[PDB]
C-alpha cells in the first residue's frame, strides 16, 4: 500500500511544481525551477529528462543555454500517422505482386 | 525409327506458329502471343527434346517438314543440323529424323495456316513469304550454340537473318521480332570484329514506317553487343542516347536491354543511370530458365550499385546459392566500407581471372575511388563538423589536402555533398533540416504523381486486352 | 532435461569463450545419456571449435573423450534403437487404443535424448490422437519438438511445432504451455529474429515448471536479456527493477538490471560498464545464436534515443562525459546509426555543440514519407513494364 | 549493416580504456 | 492488372492451339 | 463510342438525382424479416402487413440480411435502405441519475455476498476477453433469489456505480399493449438497445407479471401477455 | 436507372397468405391484418398451381396473385428454437449401450418403416414414457434420434407458453396436431417437470400433465392414427409420483424406459468433455468430482464445470485453479446431500 502511493504521491508532485512553472515562462531560468521545486539545479535537469520522454508536459530542456522551453510541438499528426503505417504496407504488397509477376516472364 | 521425333517435334512448333501468325496478320494480339513465348515455347523444345529416342533435338523436325523449302537460310542451317549434302557439324539420326530421307512421316495432315511441306514448294505468290521464312529461321539458331555447331552457320544467322525481313508489314515484323531476339542470345556468346551492322541499321530505318515497335526493339539489344565485342566505347554511346526503348517486345528481352546497357554506361563514370538498369534487369529475368544470365547480372550488379557511393547487402550476395562466386564481391563491398585501399587493391589482383569472364573488370578498377568516397560521405553525413585530419587517418589517406581534393571533385556532382573550410581546417556538411514552412515538398510529390500519371493511364488500358484476345480467340 | 546440453555446447561456440569450455560440455553427456545427441551436435555447428575425442582431434580442442563414454554412447543409442524396432512391430497387431500409445510413450523420453530423428518421425505421430489423460499428451509432444532444434533444419523443427500447437489450448493446462513458448523461441533465435523469439519468452516468466527445461536462474536472465532487444527502455525497466523479478529470484538478474537502469537515471557512465559483463554472462552461452550485433546495436541507439528526445541542443562536452565513453569513439559508434536511420542527430565537433532533429510535428514524418516512398516508386516502375508485357 | 559482433569485440575493449580515464 | 495477366498465362496454350481446329469448323458450320 | 461513354456518365447522374426523391419521404419502417433474393427481399411492417419488396440499389445487399430496422415505401415499393437495430426502442434509461441510497463504497456489509455480484455483474463488462478465453457452458439468464429486503437487488445497483456503466430498467412498466402484437416486439427493441449501448446491464426487478402462470388468451390483451414472455426467453439465450 | 423511375411505381406489392384455394376459379387470399379479398385466377397460377395454405407474394395493384412464394415458415421449427435445445448424440453418456440402444427402438423404427411395427402387432408408439430424474442425459438422447429421423423436436417444459394457437391446453391437443401432422413427422417432447399452479396441482398434478392425459387418450384412437400413428406423443418427467394413473396405464403405454438417479458414470462423461475448452493445472482429478456428489438434476451436472471457470475467473487467472473444481462441487454437494433429511431445493 505504502510503495504504490508514494510513488502517486512523488511523481504528482513534481507535476505540481513543474506545471506552475512553465505556464507563464517559455525559456524559463533554471534558477526559478531549482527554487519551486526545491532542489539543487543538477538534480531537477536529470529528472526532467525521464518525464519528457514519457511527454507529460510536451517541452523541451534546452543544455546550450541551460534554459527550459515549453511550447506546443505535439507528436506527429494523425494524417501523417496513419499514413505512414499505410506506405510500409504497400512495400510488402508490391513485393508480392513481384513474386506473381515471374510467372509472365 | 522412333515415334517421339515425328509426333511432338512436328506438333507443337505447329500450334504455336500457325495461332500467331494467323492471329497477329488479323488483329493485334500481341500481349497474349509474348507470354505464350517466352515461358512455354522455349522451355519445351530445349528441355525435353534433348532426351527422348534420339540424340538431341530442339525442333529441328519442323523446319524439315513444313519447311515449304523457302529461299531463307533455314534450309541451310538444317542441312548441317541432319545431312542431306553435308553432315556439317552435328550428326543425324536414322531414327526417323532423317534429311537424308525426306518425306518421310507427318502428323501435321494438310491445313494452309498450319503449315505443311508437300502442300506446297514456295510460298511466293503472297506477302506471306517474310513471316513464314523468319519462323522456320527462329527455330534454329537457338539450337546452333546449344548442339555445339560453329564456324559458318553463326556468321549466316547475322548477315543473312537480316536479309531476309526487311521488307515487311506489320505482321511480318512481329513475327520476325522473335527470330532476332533467339538470334541475340548465341550472339553474346561469340565475339567478332567482323561487321554485321550494315544490313542492322539499313533494316532498322525501313521498318518503323511500316509498323511494328517489337522488331524496333530487338534489333537495338543486337546492335549493343555489337559495339561490346569491338570494345569501343564511343559507338555504343551514340546507340544509347538515341533510344529511350518502348514497351511491346517481351520480358526476356528487356532484361537483356537493361543489362548490356547498365554495363556500359557505368565505366564513364555513369554509374547513377546505369544502377537503375541494372536493378531492374534482375528483378525483369525469367525464373529457372533465366539462372545462367542471372548470375553474370548479379555480379555486375553489386558492381554498379557499389560505384554510386552506396555499401550493397551483405545477404544478397549469400542467397542466391553462387555465394562462392559472390565471395570476392562482398569481400570489395567489406573495402569499401572500412576506407582501406589496401584489402580492395589485393582482392581486385587475385580474383581478376574470374571478374574478366564476367565482363565486371572495367568498371571494378573505377571502384578504387569509391573506397576513400563512400567512407567520407558517411563520416560527414552522420556528424557533420569534423576535422580534416580525422578523415585522414579513417580511410589510410596521405594527406588533410588529400581528403580535400576527394571533396573538392564530388561537391560540384554533388555525391559526398559537403564543403572544406580552410578557416581551421575542417569539412562541414550542407545540412539543414524544415522543409514543411517552405513549398519545396509540393514539388517533390508533385513529380511523383506526374510520373505515376501516365503509367495509370497504361495501367487500365493493357489491363483489359489478354482477356479479350482469348474471347475473340475460338476456344473448344 | 535435454535442454541443458545445448546451452553448454553454446559455451565452446561463442567469442567471449573457446577451448576450456568442451571439457565441461562433455561432462553432461555421459551423466544423461544424452550422448548421440552432443555427437550429432557437431556435425550441427559444423566448425566452430568442438569435437572433444579420443577418436578424432585429440589436441584441437585440447580435451577428448572417454573411453567409458565412448562405450556407454554406443550401449544407450543402440538399446533405444533396439527397443523401437520391436514396440513398432508388436505394437501395430494389437489394440490401437491401448497398446500404440503405450509402447510409444517408453520409448519418448530415450528417443528425445539421443535426437534420432529417423525412429522419431514414424513413432510420436501416431500417440497423439486417442485421448487420454490430456496433461500427458502436451508432455510427449514436447518430446518430439527437442530433437529437431539439435540439427538446426529449419523444416523438421517447424514441422514437429504444428501438433503441438493443436494439443496445447485442447489440454488447456497453462504450466504445460509455458513450455511451447520456450521452444519456438529457441527456434525464433535460430533464423535470426530474437525479436518474436522476445515476445514468447516475457509470458514464460510468470508460471514456471523446471521439467523438461534447464534452470529457472538460466531462464529470467535470458528472459530479461531478450525482452530487452525487442523492447524499448520505459516498459521492460519498470517490470524488472520496481516489479517482482530481482526480489523473488534473490539476485541473478545484476548484469542486465544494470544496463537499463543507466537509461532510466540519465547517467550514462553505468550503461558503458553493464554491456562487458551482461554479454558473457547472459547472452552468450547460446548454440542458437551468439551474434551480438542485434542486441548491442539496439540497445547502444536506445541509450542516444532518449538523449536526444530530452534536448534539442546539447555540447559534446556533456555527450562525452555522461557516458564517459571517449569523444572519438562516441562519434564512430554514431556513423551506423544515423547512417542506417536508427537516429539522426550531427556532432559538429571541431566547435563542440550536437544540434539534434526532433521527432515532434509533420516534418519528421514528411521525411519519412519519402524514404518508403522512394524504394516502393522503384519496384513499381519496374512491376508497370512486366505486367504490361 | 549486419555481422557487427565481430568487430564489435575490438570496440567494447579499447572503449574501455578509453571509459576509464575520461570518466567523470 | 495482375490479377488478370496470371489468369491469362495459365489459359494462353490451351486457348492458341484450339483456336486452329475451332476456325475450320466455322467455316464449314456456317454454310449450314 | 468514346464521347459516348462521357455523355453516359452524365445521364448516370441526372437519372440519381430524379430516383432520389422517389426514394425519400414517405417511408415506412419495418424489421428485415427474410430474403427471397438478393433482387426482391420479404420485410414486414409495424402496422402488420408484410411486404413484397424491390430492392433500391444505393446500399449493398450483402449487409441487407441480418434482423434489424429497415425502411420500405408505402407504394413506390422498394427497400430504399437499411437502418441500425438500435432504432426502434421507446424505453428509457438512468445509467446512475436518480442515485440509489448504496453503493459499494457506501456499505461495507453483505461481504460474503461482495463476491457473487462481482463476478456476475463486472465482470464481462470490464474484461470481456477473460471471459472468453476460459471456456464454459454459460447460463442463459441469472437468477438472484433470497427473501424480499435480503439486498439482491440493492446489490447489483451498488456495483454499477462502482464499475460506471449505464443501467436499464427493464420491467413490466416499459412494455406497453394497446394494438396486437406490439407486446412481444417491444421485449426486441429493449435486447437490441442494450447490446449497441454497452456497457450496460439490463435488471429485471419483477418478472412476476411478465411471466404468469395462466394464460388464458382468448383475449387480445392476454394473448400480449403471453407472446411477451415468449419474447424474453428467446433474446436471453442469444444475449 | 432512367427506366427505374418509371418501374418503380405501383400501388405497392404484398406477401399475403392463401387460406383456401376454391374450384370456382377464383382464389381467396387474406393480406396479413387486412380482411379476406377473393381475386380472379391469375395467367401465372390457374387451382393446381395454388393449393390451401400457401403464403404467397401479390402484386397489391389489384391484390393479384403475382408468383407463389417459395418462402413458406414452419411453426414447427420456431418452437423448437425459442425455448432451446443443444443437440447431442450418443457419445455423451456412451458406455451405457443397453440405455441408448432401447431409445432408437421406440422411436426410430415406428417413424421411418412404420411396416416394423406393422409386422411386430403392436399399435405404433403413442405414449412411450421416459421418466426418472435427468442429469442422467436422458433428454440427450431423444435429440439424437429425433435429428436422426429428421422430425422436429419441439420442446414443452410444462408450459402453455408454446402454445400460441389459443394458448390454452385441452386445445394444445387438436391445434398442435393438425399442424404437426401437416409438416410431419414430429416428435412432441413434452417435459413434465410440473410447477405450474398450485389449483393446477389439484387437477391432475401438473397443468400439462391435465393437458397431456387429454391428447394421450384421444390420440391413440384418433382417425386411423393408433396403428398408423406416426406423430409420437414421447413424454418426459421428473419422477413417477407427479403423473396421472392414465398416463402409467400399460396398454396406453408401449414401453416404458427407467432412468436411474445421478450416477457417477455420467458424471465422468460430463466434466470430461466440457474440460477440453476449460483450462487445467497440474492435479486435477475428474473421478473425484463425480464420486462425492449425490447429484439430482440436469441443471447440476453442467454447473459444476461453469462454476469451476467462474471463479477462476473472479480471481483473474487463465489456469483453472486446483480449488475451484472443489469449491465448485462442494457448494452443489451440500444442497443436494441435505434433502433428503429436510426439504429444501437449488431455487425459489
Amino acid at each position: 500500500i505504502i510503495s504504490t502511493h508514494l510513488a502517486k504521491l512523488y511523481d504528482n508532485l513534481l507535476e505540481q511544481n513543474l506545471i506552475r512553472v512553465i505556464e507563464p515562462f517559455s525559456r524559463v531560468q533554471i534558477e526559478h525551477i531549482s527554487s519551486l521545486i526545491k532542489l539543487s539545479k543538477a538534480d531537477v535537469e536529470r529528472k526532467l529528462s525521464q518525464m519528457i520522454l514519457d511527454k507529460k508536459f510536451h517541452g523541451i530542456l534546452d543544455q546550450g543555454e541551460g534554459v527550459l522551453i515549453i511550447f506546443d510541438e505535439p507528436p506527429v499528426d494523425k494524417t501523417y500517422e496513419a499514413a505512414l503505417e499505410t506506405i510500409q504496407n504497400m512495400s510488402k504488397v508490391v513485393d508480392s505482386l513481384y513474386n506473381k509477376a515471374k510467372k509472365l516472364t | 525409327p522412333a515415334p517421339q521425333d515425328v509426333e511432338m517435334k512436328e506438333e507443337a512448333a505447329a500450334g504455336s506458329g500457325s495461332a500467331g501468325e494467323g492471329d497477329g496478320k488479323a488483329a493485334a494480339t500481341e500481349h497474349s502471343q509474348r507470354e505464350l513465348d517466352t515461358v512455354t515455347l522455349e522451355d519445351i523444345k530445349e528441355h525435353v527434346r534433348q532426351l527422348e529416342k534420339a540424340v538431341s533435338g530442339k525442333e529441328p523436325r519442323f523446319v524439315l517438314r513444313a519447311l515449304r523449302m523457302l529461299p531463307s537460310t533455314s534450309r541451310r542451317l538444317n542441312h548441317y543440323v541432319l545431312y542431306k549434302a553435308v553432315h556439317g557439324f552435328f550428326t543425324s539420326n536414322n531414327a526417323t529424323r532423317d534429311f537424308l530421307l525426306p518425306f518421310l512421316e507427318e502428323p501435321m495432315d494438310t491445313e494452309a495456316d498450319l503449315q505443311f511441306r508437300p502442300r506446297t514448294g514456295k510460298a511466293a505468290s503472297a506477302p506471306l513469304l517474310p513471316e513464314v521464312e523468319a519462323y522456320l529461321q527462329l527455330l534454329m539458331v537457338i539450337f546452333l550454340m546449344n548442339s555445339k555447331r560453329y564456324k559458318e552457320a553463326q556468321k549466316i544467322s547475322d548477315d543473312l537473318m537480316q536479309k531476309i525481313s526487311t521488307q515487311n508489314r506489320r505482321a511480318l515484323d512481329l513475327v520476325a521480332a522473335k527470330c532476332y531476339y533467339y538470334h541475340a542470345r548465341v550472339y553474346e556468346f561469340l565475339d567478332k570484329l567482323d561487321v554485321v551492322r550494315s544490313f542492322l541499321h539499313a533494316r532498322l530505318r525501313t521498318a518503323t514506317l511500316r509498323h511494328d515497335a517489337d522488331g524496333q526493339a530487338t534489333l537495338l539489344n543486337l546492335l549493343l553487343r555489337n559495339y561490346l565485342h569491338y570494345s569501343l566505347y564511343d559507338q555504343a554511346e551514340k546507340l544509347v542516347s538515341k533510344s529511350v526503348f518502348p514497351e511491346q517486345a517481351n520480358n526476356n528481352e528487356w532484361a537483356r536491354y537493361l543489362y548490356y546497357t547498365g554495363r556500359i554506361k557505368a565505366i564513364q563514370l555513369e554509374y547513377s543511370e546505369a544502377r537503375r538498369t541494372m536493378t531492374n534487369a534482375l528483378r525483369k529475368a525469367p525464373q529457372h530458365t533465366a539462372v545462367g544470365f542471372k548470375q553474370t547480372v548479379h555480379k555486375l550488379l553489386i558492381v554498379v550499385e557499389l560505384l554510386l557511393g552506396e555499401i550493397p547487402d551483405r545477404l544478397q550476395f549469400r542467397q542466391p546459392s553462387l555465394k562462392r562466386s559472390l565471395m570476392p564481391y562482398f569481400l570489395l563491398t567489406q573495402a569499401v566500407r572500412t576506407g582501406n585501399l589496401a584489402k580492395f587493391n589485393q582482392v581486385l589482383d587475385q580474383f581478376g581471372e574470374k571478374f574478366q569472364t564476367d565482363g565486371t573488370y572495367t568498371l571494378i578498377i573505377r571502384l578504387r575511388h569509391n573506397v576513400i568516397k563512400t567512407g567520407v560521405r558517411m563520416i560527414s553525413l552522420s556528424y557533420s563538423r569534423i576535422s580534416l585530419a580525422d578523415i585522414a587517418q579513417k580511410l589510410q589517406l596521405d594527406s588533410p589536402e588529400d581528403a580535400e581534393f576527394i571533396v573538392a571533385k564530388a561537391i560540384r556532382d554533388g555525391v559526398i555533398e559537403a564543403s572544406i573550410n580552410h578557416e581551421k581546417g575542417y569539412v562541414q556538411s550542407k545540412e539543414m533540416i524544415d522543409i514543411y514552412s517552405t513549398r519545396e515538398p509540393q514539388l517533390a510529390f508533385h513529380q511523383r504523381i506526374s510520373f505515376c500519371l501516365d503509367i495509370h493511364n497504361m495501367s487500365v488500358k493493357a489491363m483489359r486486352f489478354p482477356p479479350k484476345s482469348y474471347n475473340k480467340d475460338l476456344e473448344s | 532435461m535435454p535442454l541443458e546440453n545445448l546451452e553448454e555446447e553454446g559455451l565452446p561456440k561463442n567469442p567471449d569463450l573457446r577451448i576450456a569450455q568442451l571439457r565441461f560440455l562433455l561432462s553432461l553427456p555421459e551423466h544423461r545419456g544424452d550422448t548421440a545427441v552432443r555427437e550429432e551436435l557437431m556435425a550441427a555447428v559444423r566448425e566452430n571449435n568442438m569435437a572433444p575425442y579420443y577418436e578424432a582431434l585429440c589436441k584441437s580442442l585440447d580435451w577428448q573423450m572417454d573411453m567409458d563414454l565412448l562405450s556407454k554412447m554406443k550401449k544407450a543409442n543402440e538399446e533405444e534403437l533396439k527397443r523401437l524396432d520391436e514396440e513398432l512391430e508388436d505394437a501395430e497387431k494389437n489394440l490401437g487404443e491401448s497398446e500404440i500409445r503405450d509402447a510409444m510413450m517408453a520409448k519418448a523420453e530415450y528417443l528425445c535424448q539421443i535426437g534420432d530423428k529417423e525412429g522419431a518421425l514414424t513413432a510420436f505421430r501416431k500417440t497423439y490422437d486417442k485421448t487420454v489423460a490430456l496433461g500427458h499428451r502436451l508432455d510427449i509432444v514436447f518430446y518430439l519438438l527437442r530433437i529437431g532444434l539439435f540439427y538446426m533444419d529449419n523444416d523438421l523443427i517447424t514441422r514437429n511445432t504444428e501438433k503441438a500447437k493443436s494439443l496445447i489450448e485442447e489440454g488447456g493446462d497453462w504450466d504445460r504451455r509455458n513450455r511451447l513458448k520456450v521452444y519456438q523461441g529457441l527456434y525464433c533465435v535460430a533464423i535470426r529474429d530474437f525479436k518474436q523469439a522476445a515476445e514468447l519468452f516475457l509470458d514464460t516468466v510468470s508460471t514456471f515448471t523446471s521439467y523438461e527445461l534447464m534452470d529457472y536462474k538460466t531462464f529470467v536472465t535470458y528472459t530479461v536479456y531478450v525482452s530487452m532487444i525487442a523492447l524499448e527502455r520505459p516498459d521492460l525497466r519498470e517490470k524488472v527493477i520496481k516489479g517482482a523479478e530481482i526480489l523473488e529470484v534473490l539476485h541473478s538478474l545484476p548484469a542486465v538490471r544494470q544496463y537499463l537502469f543507466s537509461l532510466y537515471e540519465c547517467r550514462y557512465s553505468v550503461f558503458f560498464q553493464s554491456l562487458a559483463v551482461v554479454e558473457q554472462e547472459m547472452k552468450k552461452d547460446w548454440l542458437f545464436a551468439p551474434h551480438y550485433r542485434y542486441y548491442v546495436r539496439e540497445m547502444r541507439i536506445h541509450a542516444y534515443s532518449q538523449l536526444l528526445e530530452s534536448y534539442r541542443s546539447l555540447t559534446l562536452g556533456y555527450m562525452a562525459e555522461a557516458f564517459g565513453v571517449g569523444v572519438e569513439f562516441i562519434d564512430q559508434e554514431l556513423s551506423r546509426f544515423i547512417a542506417a536511420g536508427r537516429l539522426h542527430c550531427k556532432i559538429d565537433k571541431v566547435n563542440e555543440i550536437v544540434e539534434t532533429n526532433r521527432p515532434d510535428s509533420k516534418n519528421w514524418q514528411y521525411q519519412e514519407t519519402i524514404k518508403k516512398g522512394d524504394l516502393l516508386l522503384n519496384r513499381v516502375q519496374k512491376l508497370s513494364r512486366v505486367i504490361n508485357m | 549493416n549486419v555481422e557487427d559482433d565481430f568487430s564489435n569485440q575490438l570496440r567494447a575493449e579499447l572503449e574501455k580504456h578509453g571509459y576509464k580515464m575520461e570518466t567523470s | 492488372m495482375v490479377v488478370v495477366y496470371l489468369a491469362s498465362l495459365i489459359r494462353s496454350v490451351v486457348a492458341l492451339h484450339n483456336l486452329i481446329n475451332n476456325k475450320i469448323a466455322n467455316r464449314d458450320a456456317e454454310k449450314k | 463510342i468514346k464521347d459516348e461513354q462521357k455523355n453516359l456518365k452524365k445521364e448516370f447522374l441526372h437519372a440519381q438525382e430524379e430516383v432520389k426523391r422517389i426514394q425519400s419521404i414517405p417511408l415506412v419502417i419495418g424489421q428485415f424479416l427474410e430474403a427471397v433474393d438478393q433482387n426482391t427481399a420479404i420485410v414486414g411492417s409495424t402496422t402488420g402487413s408484410n411486404y413484397y419488396v424491390r430492392i433500391l440499389s444505393t446500399i449493398d445487399r450483402e449487409l441487407l440480411k441480418p434482423n434489424a430496422s429497415v425502411a420500405l415505401h408505402k407504394h413506390s415499393n422498394a427497400l430504399v435502405d437499411v437502418l441500425p437495430p438500435e432504432a426502434d426502442s421507446s424505453i428509457m434509461m438512468l445509467t446512475s441519475d436518480q442515485k440509489p441510497d448504496v453503493m459499494y463504497a457506501d456499505i461495507g456489509g453483505m461481504d460474503i455476498q461482495k463476491q457473487e455480484v462481482r463476478e456476475a455483474v463486472e465482470l464481462p463488462l470490464t474484461h470481456f476477453e477473460l471471459y472468453k478465453q476460459i471456456g464454459i457452458d454459460p447460463p442463459r439468464g441469472v437468477l438472484m433469489y433470497g427473501p424480499p429486503g435480503c439486498g439482491k437487488t440493492m446489490l447489483a445497483k451498488a456495483v454499477a456505480h462502482h464499475t460506471t456503466a449505464a443501467f436499464i430498467r427493464v420491467v413490466g412498466s416499459e412494455f406497453v399493449q394497446k394494438y396486437l402484437g406490439e407486446g412481444p416486439r417491444m421485449v426486441r427493441d429493449v435486447f437490441r438497445l442494450a447490446k449497441e449501448n454497452a456497457p450496460a446491464i439490463i435488471f429485471i426487478d419483477e418478472i412476476d407479471a411478465i411471466a404468469t402462470k395462466r394464460f388464458d388468451a382468448q383475449t387480445g390483451a392476454d394473448r400480449e401477455v403471453q407472446r411477451i414472455l415468449l419474447e424474453l426467453l428467446n433474446q436471453m439465450d442469444g444475449f | 436507372l432512367r427506366e427505374e423511375l418509371q418501374l418503380l411505381q405501383e400501388q405497392g406489392s404484398y406477401v399475403g397468405e392463401v387460406v383456401r384455394a376454391m374450384d370456382k376459379k377464383k382464389v381467396l387470399v387474406k393480406v396479413h391484418p387486412e380482411g379476406k379479398f377473393v381475386v380472379d385466377v391469375d395467367k401465372n397460377i390457374d387451382i393446381n398451381d395454388v393449393t390451401p395454405n400457401c403464403r404467397v407474394a401479390l402484386r397489391n395493384d389489384s391484390y393479384t396473385l403475382h408468383k407463389i412464394l417459395p418462402n413458406k415458415v414452419d411453426p414447427l421449427v420456431s418452437l423448437m428454437m425459442v425455448e432451446k435445445v443443444p443437440d447431442s448424440t450418443y457419445e455423451m453418456i456412451g458406455g451405457l449401450d443397453k440405455q441408448i440402444k432401447e431409445i432408437k427402438e421406440v422411436i426410430e423404427l415406428p417413424v421411418k418403416h412404420p411396416e416394423l411395427f406393422e409386422a411386430l402387432g403392436i399399435a405404433q408408439p403413442k405414449g412411450v414414457l421416459l421418466y426418472g430424474p435427468p442429469g442422467t442425459g436422458k433428454t440427450l438422447l431423444a435429440r439424437a434420434v429425433a435429428h436422426h429421423t429428421d422430425c422436429t423436436f419441439i420442446r414443452v417444459s410444462g408450459s402453455e407458453l408454446v402454445q400460441k394457437f389459443i394458448g390454452e391446453g385441452a386445445r394444445m391437443v387438436r391445434e398442435l396436431f393438425v399442424m404437426a401432422r401437416e409438416h410431419a413427422p414430429s416428435i412432441i417432447f413434452m417435459d413434465e417437470i410440473d410447477s405450474i399452479g398450485s389449483s393446477r396441482l389439484e387437477g391432475g398434478s401438473g397443468g400439462d400433465s391435465e393437458v397431456q392425459r387429454t391428447m394421450l387418450e384421444l390420440l391413440n384412437q384418433l382417425d386411423g392414427f393408433e396403428a398408423t400413428k406416426n406423430i409420437k406423443v414421447i413424454m418426459a418427467t421428473n419422477r413417477i409420483d407427479i403423473l396421472d394413473s392414465a398416463l402409467l396405464r400399460p396398454g396406453r403405454i408401449d414401453r416404458k424406459i427407467e432412468f436411474p438417479p445421478p450416477n457417477e458414470e455420467a458424471r465422468l462423461d460430463i466434466l470430461k468433455i466440457h474440460s477440453r475448452k476449460m483450462n487445467l493445472t497440474r492435479g486435477i482429478n475428474l473421478r473425484k468430482i463425480a464420486e462425492l456428489m449425490p447429484g439430482a438434476s440436469g441443471a447440476e451436472v453442467k454447473g459444476v464445470c461453469t462454476e469451476a471457470g467462474m471463479y477462476a475467473l473472479r480471481e483473474r487467472r487463465v489456469h483453472v485453479t486446483q480449488e475451484d473444481f472443489e469449491m465448485a462441487v462442494a457448494k452443489v454437494m451440500q444442497k443436494d446431500s441435505e434433502k433428503n433429511m429436510s426439504i429444501k431445493k437449488l431455487w425459489k
